[PDB]
DNA sequence: CGGAACAGTTGCGACTTAGACGTGGTTGTGGGAGCTGCTATACTCTCC
RNA sequence: CCCUCGA
């Protein structure tokens, strides 16, 4: 059954399985407080 | 799957926003000016005023829940209203 | 050296070669398609030189095909023709801040006749407004501006496919006829021998049941098709016999459950494909079959349709196929070789341009409309109708539109610069309707082919998923009237190279012996060598015999796109660093001021004003009046015309579109002149960057590993800042609790914060702007409920009887600052046109400037990048002898490895670019410059030369041209004959003891830089579903710790912390709040809870019929619930009571 | 032995084959199906509504 | 820092309405788009 | 989700 665009609808099923199911996204893995990100330079003058 | 940009941009218009963490827990810290200034009031008419200003009860239940008439809590709600206003600015 | 360009710089070019032909207009792959669309004159011209068939444009085609519309009675009919664009609504900047979409009126006449009393009634009708292709070959949609890019499709036609991968070994073969519109037919010879049938996917059955369904005995099938073993193994294998069970078993593979009938499956089968209406071959289709079932020698034109003859035609190709024949033989065709199609190859692979894209929507609306007049025509009263009140042309306009909203091709424009836009324009997409699916994409679509060659470009194409998937026309290549691309060739007549120019397909391509343009030449047309490489059949390459040669390529960079001939010394570097050379021109942000690079592959002129970013003069005449604003030209008609100058305007991507006259008033200018300079563009030519004094070295471990090293100058004297300009929009719109109001007034807001906003609550035009200033007050009503019992006591005693609202203000998002450059405001109050819903909306634009700094993506022309990792105080860069610090230091190890040695060519001609040079002559000319044109013998400090692809400058010309390097101003010369100097450590002063390869390269600032990059987050907003952070810097999102993340934590067998990232770091909603309490107090972290997704994933299991229940140790099962009680008894015990 | 592993598996008491055939169809809480207005008056539904 | 007496406000509760909005009926023809350009592997079904 | 792009 699709919707607009003749894009197939996501099931009760689609939510579980698959790379962005329930388990694989929001369960082995989440988005987390306290995070950031940029992009990096070398930084030769800093110690280990 | 409904986009993280579709809800916020549907919040934006909320009446509730989306709420951090730091802001849930601020909120609930108690606020000290408001108690101590609520501590100086006599204990009939912080009961009182707590029960119209915030729990929002009629003068007949209030009255109900005090065992007063409710000419009395007619007279505690403006007298610790003032209290109040005076107390607080 | 791009004479053919009044008033272009003068570029002296390296090339040997002589190119001639010039290359043609770049959009004319857009211009051209919607030029055929409309009719347009210019296009009936062009009609007239190529010979005309009686053309009939796009539009013309669909109403021709369309009339004439009948009764089902004969009683009536409705007939179009001549159709007429008014003039255009609004002019394109009026669209784009009116959010409107550029168009004009279709107007056609329309002819009823009344097949009775003979009357006729011609009118005219508006058929809709037809969005319109701009000046620069783009369409603004709904304000924005679109282009819609070529699609790669499979022509119609017979293709078959001979796969030797079944598990038997044994080579099997396949067909398909593919139309235009209609069903598909496919043949099959079994793994199991048995030739089969599908139509519309429908199952397999003996070849012979549809034969014979469509008239034909058991018995003529074994005239025909008894000489094959097989045909004659399957007759038997054919379960049933006769026209009637044969029509009758097909109708029931059809309907699954329906009553078959022999009129009604008969006039099924005939609708199904003889049909014109339901099954459509084009021309294309019916030619392609043609010439390659040989059927129709004679050239009719006169039907596009499949027919029995072809049905035969095919089997009996396929049958002496699996046979093994080389050739066949029809009755009334001719010698046509048996053989497998090629599905990549480009004359069986074909181009559907945005005319024609267009014109298949038309098709389809206006197919809607003839319903729609068709349903009309038996209710009306005749005599009491007029075509008008027939035609509806609602579900027109509406296929238009949602062509232009939905479709896959129709796009963003991509402006960075004038290049991301201008090859935007010239991509061709694999990817869409009637395309392939990504999924369905193998390795095999994705490779260069051989019949690519001059075609589309085999650098340029995307390095990620996208890899084979898109690619650039190339720079000499036309797209022929049927889909087809065509590329020029030099005709070779007895050894000779002619200057007969004759464009050829990639069909008429493998008849002929094409030489490259590297093959020398001398002044007369014989070639040099006896033996020359060439492609021949197929796309191998060969040394071939000069004797026998067809044809040759016109010039080289024939192969290669606008991108990619704009690399210099291409040639020098791998195919990969290539590829990332094209692509990264595309992501360079125009900056405050250009500047032209020293060396040039001269297709930068050429590329700035067919991209139309840049302003040119379309009539010569002499300056009236310049100022920033507008450039006048008076003509010697004594007419004039004026250009207006875009200034400041945001482009898609948020660069800075600005443009400036070049011309002074009183210059006299001549037609095609560039008058005023765009964005990337300096005096007309292309200028992506800025040339830089570069050094090739290892620098104290901050250039390590493609990390740069920047001077400070280019920071003080802008030569990387750039002008980035966003757009931030609000609107105050209804909700549940009332209407959202745009104000000043903002609660328990401090006067100094709203300084600037002016007298509507809307930021001051020039105001200087930092993260969390408000752009835009606005106050949405909030219910008695969510005020807290704190705020209700306050509002009670102190008698505020104003509206309870929440801030929902629209401020500045984190880590961005500038200046209010404009605002726009629509409101429902007045009569501007808004959503349901909304009653006002506010646009602010804010405009940064951006200096170059550590972090930022720089990158050369030749596919090395990387980030600024320091810049310095100037005084500790290394220096020349004279005093003069270098730009940017390269790391060496990065070079050779990477297998772009241009980098280090270009590198070694930017210096002497620089410095000028006079060869010495007294003597004579020397042997390394005599193939050298004579003024290229001395320049100039600061002259621009070219080194075109393929013809540049060589290695011994550039090691010649570095001896003679002119000195500087006290007679010292900086660089020696390997280009390379001497260099001071600024730090410590001493010189670096050997000789540093010193010079000058163009480098770029890409669009990735540090600003829109850096973020950080400690709490905010959680998405209501998951219950975890959002997500992108936008939403103030957190990052995504994700499997592999966990597997590493797991590895390192660290718990608390991959507990504390699951649990109150994003999911445990009471921990999360008791953590940041007591990181607040100074308490230690709490004692994680239960993340809330694993509630989800079992409520997503119930709803799933799975009856699923956490048990404890006793066996009984656990309710996952909160006390509310908590919450409350807190707040109560905050109030004192 | 294919067939028998379905059928032990049913053979065990708690466990019933009638649940293979639904009467009543639960339905998810709204929340994590949930439905958003978007800016353009219209509105954006999970696949499940 | 009570208990009546007395005089200003929401606020629930009816009812008229004018228009969106869904209903009556419903009688010549008239059967969709889209695709199929993925590879490789295990295993039940199902034709034989 | 899709388009397009970065490593």
């Amino acid at each position: 059954v699709t919707g607009p665009g003749n894009r197939p609808l996501k099931s009760l099923s689609d939510l579980l399985k698959g790379k962005q199911g329930r388990f694989r996204q929001n369960l082995l893995g989440k988005r987390v407080d306290y995070s950031g990100r940029s992009v990096i330079v070398v930084g030769p003058q800093l110690k280990l | 799957q409904i986009t993280d940009w579709q809800l916020a941009s549907n919040a934006e218009h909320s009446s509730t926003g989306l709420r951090s963490a730091e802001v849930e827990a601020l909120e609930a810290l108690p606020d000290t000016e408001i108690k101590e200034a609520l501590q100086a009031l006599p204990e009939e008419f912080r009961m009182a005023v707590y029960y119209a200003d915030v729990e929002g009860f009629p003068y007949k239940e209030i009255a109900e829940i005090m065992d007063t008439p409710i000419g009395t809590v007619m007279s505690r709600l403006h007298r610790g209203r003032r209290q109040l206003r005076g107390l607080l600015a | 050296s791009n004479n053919s360009v009044p008033g272009a710089p003068n570029r002296v070019s390296f090339a040997k070669l002589r190119e001639p032909l010039e290359v043609p207009g770049l959009l004319d792959v857009q211009t051209d398609s919607f030029e055929w669309l409309i009719g347009s004159p210019r296009w009936r011209e062009s009609a007239a030189e190529r010979g005309d068939v009686n053309p009939v444009g796009g539009l013309e085609e669909v109403l021709y095909e369309l009339s004439p519309i009948e009764d089902f009675s004969g009683s009536m009919s409705l007939s179009f023709s001549d159709p007429r664009f008014d003039d255009v609504k609004a002019p394109v900047d009026e669209c784009k801040d009116k959010d409107m979409t550029y168009a004009a009126p279709l107007f056609v006449t329309a002819e009823f006749i009344n097949n009775n009393t003979g009357e006729i009634k011609s009118q005219t009708v508006f058929m809709g407004d037809f969005p319109m292709m701009t000046e620069k070959g783009t369409f603004i949609i709904n304000g924005t501006e679109r282009v819609v890019v070529s699609q790669l499709v499979r022509s119609p036609g017979v293709y078959f496919d001979e796969t030797i991968d079944k598990s038997t070994d044994k080579t099997l073969h396949s067909v398909k006829v593919i139309p235009s519109r209609g069903a598909w037919l496919e043949f099959d010879v079994d793994k199991r021998d048995t030739v089969g049938v599908r139509i519309d996917r429908k199952r397999r059955q003996p070849v012979t049941v549809l034969l014979k369904a469509l008239g034909w005995t058991s018995e003529q099938i074994v005239e025909r098709f008894g000489f094959s073993e097989i045909m004659r193994s399957t007759l038997e294998k054919d379960n049933t016999v006769g026209t009637d069970e044969a029509l009758l078993d097909i109708y029931r593979k059809l309907r699954p459950g329906e009553p078959p009938t022999k009129e009604s499956a008969q006039t099924l089968l005939e609708n199904l494909f003889f049909k014109e209406k339901r099954y459509d071959l084009a021309r294309v289709g019916r030619y392609k079959v043609n010439k390659k079932l040989g059927l129709h020698v004679g050239e009719p034109i006169t039907s596009s349709t499949l027919t029995e003859e072809d049905v035969v035609a095919t089997i009996e190709y396929l049958v002496r196929l699996h046979e093994g024949q080389t050739t066949m033989t029809v009755p009334g065709g001719v010698e046509v070789p048996v053989e497998t199609d090629d599905i990549d190859h480009f004359g069986n692979r074909r181009l559907r341009t945005v005319g024609e894209l267009i014109q298949n929507q038309i098709r389809v609306g206006m197919s809607r409309m003839e319903r729609v007049v068709r349903e009309r025509m038996t209710t009306q009263d005749v005599e009491a109708i007029t075509p008008q009140t027939l035609i509806n042309i609602r579900p027109v306009v509406a296929a238009i539109k949602e062509f232009f909203g939905t479709s896959q091709l129709s796009q963003f424009m991509d402006q960075n610069n004038p290049l991301s836009g201008l090859t935007h324009k010239r991509r061709l997409s694999a990817l869409g309707p009637g395309g392939l699916s990504r999924e369905r994409a193998g390795l095999e679509v994705r490779d260069v082919h051989p019949s690519h060659y001059g075609r589309m470009c085999p650098i340029e194409t995307p390095e990620g998923p996208n890899i084979g998937l898109i690619g650039s026309l190339s720079v000499y290549a036309r797209v022929n009237p049927f889909g087809f691309i065509e590329t020029p060739y030099r005709k070779v007549v007895d050894g000779v190279v002619s200057d007969e120019i004759v464009y050829l397909t990639a069909d008429e391509e493998d008849r002929h012996v094409v030489a490259q343009a590297n093959s020398p030449i001398d002044a007369d047309g014989r070639f040099v060598e006896p033996r020359v490489l060439v492609r021949r059949k197929a796309g191998e390459v060969e040394y071939v015999p000069s004797s026998e040669v067809d044809y040759m390529d016109v010039s080289p960079r024939q192969m290669v796109s606008v991108a990619t001939a704009m690399i210099p010394f291409l040639e020098h570097d791998d195919a990969n660093r290539a590829l990332m050379g094209a692509n990264m021109q595309r992501q360079a942000v125009p900056l405050v001021r250009s500047e032209a690079p020293l060396v040039g592959t001269g297709m930068e002129l050429r590329a700035a004003i067919d991209a139309g970013d840049v302003v040119v003069a379309e009539e010569s005449g002499v300056i009236e009046e310049v100022s920033a604003d507008y450039i006048t030209v008076m003509h010697d008609n004594g007419t004039r015309r004026t250009y207006r100058m875009r200034k400041f305007a945001r482009s898609n991507h948020g660069t800075c579109a600005n443009q400036c006259p070049i011309v002074d008033a009183g210059d006299r200018v001549e037609a095609g002149q560039v008058i005023a300079d765009g964005p990337c563009t300096d005096d007309g030519e292309m200028a992506l960057g800025k040339n830089l004094l570069v050094a090739i070295m290892p620098w104290e471990g901050h250039n390590y590993e493609d990390a740069i090293i920047l001077s400070n100058r280019l920071v003080e004297e802008d030569v990387l800042t750039s002008i980035h300009i966003e757009e931030h929009e609000i609107d105050a719109r209804d909700t549940k609790l009332g209407a959202e109001e745009i104000t000043r007034d903002i609660p328990n807001i401090s006067d100094e914060v709203l300084a600037d906003l002016d007298e509507r609550g809307i930021v001051r035009i020039g105001a200087e702007v930092r993260d969390g200033d408000i752009l835009v007050g606005k106050v949405t009503p909030k219910g008695e409920t969510e005020l807290t019992p704190e705020e209700r006591l306050l509002r009670a005693i102190f008698g505020e009887k104003a509206r309870e609202v929440r801030d929902t203000s629209l401020k500045v998002p984190h880590g961005e600052s500038g200046k209010v450059i404009g605002i726009r405001v629509f409101s429902r109050e007045d009569e501007d046109e808004l959503p349901a819903g909304v009653n006002e909306l506010v646009r602010v634009y804010v405009a940064q400037k951006r200096k170059i700094s550590d972090g930022d993506k720089l990158a050369g022309r030749h596919g090395n990048k990387g980030v600024i990792g320091k810049i310095l105080p100037v005084e500790d860069m290394p220096f020349l002898a004279d005093g003069t610090p270098v730009d940017i230091i390269l790391n060496t190890h990065g070079v050779p490895r990477r297998m772009n040695i241009g980098q280090i060519l270009e590198t070694h001609l930017g210096w002497c670019a620089h410095s000028g040079w006079k060869v010495d002559a007294a003597k004579g000319v020397p042997d390394w410059a005599a193939r050298l044109p004579d003024e290229l013998l001395e320049a100039q400090p600061n002259a621009i030369v070219s080194t075109p692809v393929f013809d540049g400058a060589q290695e011994a010309e550039l090691q010649g041209l570095l001896s003679c390097t002119l000195p500087n101003r006290d007679g010292d010369v900086l660089v020696d004959a390997d280009g390379k100097a001497m260099l001071f450590d600024g730090r410590s002063g001493e010189p670096f003891p050997y000789p540093v390869t010193v010079g000058y390269m163009y480098i770029m600032k890409l669009h990735h830089l540090v600003d829109d990059k850096i973020h950080a987050r400690s709490t905010g907003p959680y998405s209501m579903i998951t219950q975890q952070p959002l997500g992108g810097k936008a939403q103030f999102g957190g990052q995504r710790f994700g499997e592999m993340e966990c597997w590493a934590m797991q590895a390192y067998g660290a718990a608390y912390t991959l507990q504390e990232l699951l649990t109150i770091k994003s999911d445990d909603t009471v921990g999360r709040v008791k953590v940041y309490e007591a990181i607040v107090k100074g308490e230690n972290i709490p004692e994680p809870g239960i993340p809330e997704s694993f509630k989800v994933l079992l409520k997503e299991l119930q709803s799933l019929c799975l009856n699923v229940e956490v048990l404890s140790s006793d066996g009984a099962a656990i309710e996952l619930r909160e006390g509310e009680d908590e919450d409350l008894e807190r707040a109560a015990a905050n109030l004192g009571i | 032995l294919k067939r028998l592993k379905v059928v032990a598996a049913f053979q065990q008491s708690g466990n019933s084959p009638m649940g293979m055939v639904l009467d009543a169809v639960p339905v998810i809480p709204p929340e994590l199906r949930p439905m958003v207005q978007l800016d353009g008056g219209r509105f954006a539904t999970s696949d499940l509504n």
